[PDB]
């Protein structure tokens, strides 16, 4: 389903692998997806968090303090954890239920929160990014930006 | 899909 991901959403996932590697973690968890979303920092999801009054630097630091750092260098391709797989699954579910036939950073954000149990959802909900509130913010930003913020895969 | 970057 990655061929339906926007350029920024594909970049979030690519960066999530390097956020795990930089922390010596041989797994890509919900925490590293969120770190990669902050590192991308510019799409619909990032702007949605900012418009709710949430500090992206604060989110990043709180995630860091929880997860610490591993001991050994991960080589090669780092695997998604089962909860990160659920995030990706719920990103597709959230897009389809919004009437969307693509997957953007906004759907990754909604999937992180709808997954609920992982470090990402714990940090985001604490800071006020409750799922309903985030989804309504996302819809407002998609209207405001009129398709001009996040290019869809090979899209006109 | 759905295991690695980008499968």
């Amino acid at each position: 389903m990655f061929e339906r991901f926007t350029d920024r959403a594909r970049r979030v996932v690519v960066l999530a692998q390097e956020e795990a590697r930089m922390l010596n973690h041989n797994y890509i968890g919900t925490e590293h997806i969120l770190l990669g979303l902050i590192h991308e920092g510019e799409g619909v999801a990032a702007k949605s968090l900012e418009s709710l009054g949430i500090s992206l630097e604060g989110v990043r630091s709180q995630v860091e303090e929880i997860i610490g750092q591993g001991q050994q260098a991960p080589s090669g391709h780092i695997p998604f954890t089962p909860r990160a797989k659920k995030v990706l699954e719920l990103s597709l579910r959230e897009a389809l239920q919004l009437g969307h036939n693509y997957i953007g950073t906004e759907h990754i954000l909604l999937g992180l929160i709808r997954e609920g149990e992982g470090v990402a959802a714990q940090v985001l909900v604490k800071l006020g990014a409750e799922l309903t509130r985030v989804r309504q913010q996302v819809i407002q930003l998609l209207s405001g930006y009129q398709g001009k913020l996040e290019h869809h895969h090979h899209h006109h | 899909w759905x295991a690695f970057v980008l499968i």
